[PDB]
């Protein structure tokens, strides 16, 4: 149902809002 | 929404569509008569494909 | 020696006199000898005219528009709820929000 | 047009906008320390130091998968340079110039994915 | 029936569909013979503008050859589908009773069998293309969902 | 039957089924025309057919 | 011949018509006007209490 270009933007993004969050959580 | 349109109706294609395409893939093993027209056709042709 | 037929016709047999017309009519008439050219193969042109085998097949083919590929919008997951909803869900969200605080 | 390789180069300026103000700490921090408890200083360097690493190996490994290999190359010198620090673990006006190359050159590559991405976007 | 499809206004394909004896083809005759618009079109230009000005609502009816030639040799914007409906033949003339007609009937079968009419339509069909043929490789109607459709 | 294949792809060479007829025999000036009228009535589509 | 072949519409080419049908809010009222509601029923009891 979701080409394989998909899955790896997904990944990807997953990561990335991690250590986004990580990041925000971090100057406090 | 895309996983329930895929299992109500499918699409089945070809794997192939023409002579000049199956002469590039050379995956499928394609054969003709022994002795006729179609393999004197092709033992004289001047076409690349 | 090629040379191009004034009328620019192929010609038929005319319905007023028995006269046939183009590059069939010079050949009838004898101001050709060979007419080679794109000419369908008829009955009424071979009764009076001679043929050779045919040269190229052809058939009466449809012609339809090209479909593009049709680049789906930036915004195409926003299709199935019309832009009416989408607003009315953002008023719909701050109203209960006020309400509950 | 919409390649797996734009979103790389798409999540890198939001992610290396973060990498800027890590230097920019670190220089804020030798400059305390030149002017001049001693101890906090240090330790909260060493806590800053970590992500700054880890954050651009991923740079490393969203173009590793992106086959933008072009970029790469723009990136492996400054990952070998953390492997120094990593393997060893005056010393003022060393560190100051080894931190003022990091601003300029966290800041020259983000203007690359600021033009790479549209490179491709607009590009369809 | 979406779709409204004419042929010449004075030609060849119109007087077929006159006298085609066939369930297939006397409806669509007795449909292009009423219609609101214009479905027929005098000139064979004029009428292929007018397919491509219509996007996908006028499918005009002409010969292979000179359908499978505004294809390729001109701005592919449409295309040709379907087979042949009837069936015909070209060739070339020669006086009643003249003796150029052996040795070139002769001619021709040979240039048919040694494989050279087929070079010259695909050199001047195909290899002159005004577009050409890009993309050769027909691209696969991919099922998945493309990354555009959720960016 | 059982129409487990089918036919993919267009027509690579085109000849013709010619009706025979002798060399010295007068009937090819009658056949000819024949199979021209045939072929112009649509008879031959609807045979086929 | 004279009834159905000369027709203006066609009963084997209409057959599915199927188009894609875009929701609005002309269907999906019913349930704003419960959302209110219920928002409005919320506040009474609250001022009740
Ligand atoms: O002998 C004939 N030779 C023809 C040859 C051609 C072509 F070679 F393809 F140009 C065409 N076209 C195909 C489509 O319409 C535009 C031109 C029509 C021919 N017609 C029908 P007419 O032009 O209406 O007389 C003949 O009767
Ligand atoms: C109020 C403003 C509403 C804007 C909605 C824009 C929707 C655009 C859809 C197609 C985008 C193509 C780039
Ligand atoms: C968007 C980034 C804005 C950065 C603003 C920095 C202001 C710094 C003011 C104090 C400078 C002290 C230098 C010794
Ligand atoms: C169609 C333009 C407006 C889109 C609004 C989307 C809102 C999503 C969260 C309710
Ligand atoms: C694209 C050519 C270089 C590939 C390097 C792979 C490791
Ligand atoms: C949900 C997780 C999907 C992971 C996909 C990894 C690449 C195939
Ligand atoms: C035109 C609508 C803009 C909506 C912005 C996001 C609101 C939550």
């Amino acid at each position: 149902p979701l080409a394989y270009e998909i899955w790896m933007c997904i990944v990807f993004a997953y990561i990335g809002v991690s250590v986004v969050l990580f990041l925000v959580s971090r100057f406090s | 929404a895309n996983l329930a349109a895929f299992l109500t109706v499918e699409r089945m294609v070809s794997p192939i569509e023409s002579a000049e395409d199956l002469s590039k893939q050379t995956e499928i093993a394609y054969g003709t008569l022994d002795s006729g027209s179609t393999k004197e056709f092709f033992r004289r042709s001047k076409i690349a494909v | 020696r090629l040379e191009i037929v004034s009328d620019g016709k192929y010609g038929a047999r005319d319905p007023d006199t028995k006269a046939w017309n183009g590059m069939v009519g010079e050949l009838v008439y004898g101001r050709a000898d060979v007419a080679v050219a794109p000419l369908t193969i008829t009955l009424v042109r071979e009764e009076v005219i001679d043929f050779s085998k045919p040269f190229m097949s052809l058939g009466i083919s449809i012609m339809i528009k090209k479909p593009q590929k049709s680049k789906p919008g930036v915004f195409s997951f926003l299709d199935p709820l019309a832009y009416e909803i989408w607003m009315c869900i953002v008023f719909a969200y701050i109203g209960v929000s006020v309400v509950l605080f | 047009a919409f390649t797996f390789a734009a979103f790389c180069y798409m999540l890198t300026l939001v992610l290396c906008a973060s990498l800027i103000f890590f230097v920019i700490w670190h220089i804020i921090a030798f400059d305390e320390l030149r002017t001049d408890n001693i101890e906090r200083i240090c330790c909260l360097l060493r806590k800053l130091v970590v992500p700054e690493y880890s954050i651009h190996g991923l740079f490393c490994l969203m173009f590793l998968c992106a086959a933008e290999w072009v970029t790469l190359g723009l990136n492996i010198p400054l990952l070998f340079y953390h492997l120094w620090r990593y393997f060893h673990r005056d010393i003022l006006n060393y560190c100051q110039k080894e931190s003022w190359c990091k601003l300029a050159f966290y800041l020259l590559s983000f203007f690359y994915y600021l033009y790479s991405m549209v490179y491709t976007l607009v590009s369809f | 029936t979406e779709i409204a499809y004419g042929t010449l206004e004075a030609g060849s394909t119109k007087e077929f569909f006159r006298r085609s004896k066939i369930a297939v083809f006397e409806k669509m005759w007795t449909y292009m013979k009423s219609a609101e618009p214009s479905v027929f079109v005098r000139t064979t230009e004029e009428g292929m503008i007018r397919v491509r000005k219509s996007k996908g609502k006028y499918a005009y009816l002409l010969e292979s050859t000179m359908n499978e030639y505004i294809e390729q040799r001109k701005p592919c914007d449409t295309m040709k589908v379907g087979g042949n409906l009837d069936s015909k033949g070209y060739g070339i003339a020669t006086p009643k009773g003249s003796a150029l007609r052996g040795p070139v009937n002769l001619a021709v079968l040979k240039l048919s069998e040694q494989g050279v009419l087929d070079k010259l339509k695909s050199k001047w069909w195909y290899d002159k293309g005004e577009c050409g043929s890009k993309d050769s490789g027909s691209k696969d109607k991919t099922s998945a969902l493309s990354l555009s459709n959720v960016a | 039957k059982p129409c487990d294949t089918m036919k993919v792809g267009g027509n690579l060479d085109s000849k013709g089924y010619g009706i025979a007829t002798p060399k010295g025999s007068s009937l090819r000036n009658a056949v000819n025309l024949a199979v021209l009228k045939l072929n112009e009535q649509g008879l031959l589509d609807k045979l086929k057919n | 011949k004279w009834w159905y072949d000369k027709g203006e519409c066609g009963s084997g080419g209409g057959d599915s018509k199927e188009k894609t049908s875009a929701l609005s809010l002309s269907n999906v009222a019913g349930v704003f006007y419960i959302l209110v509601g219920g928002l409005g029923l919320a506040m009474l009891v609250a001022l009740i209490e």
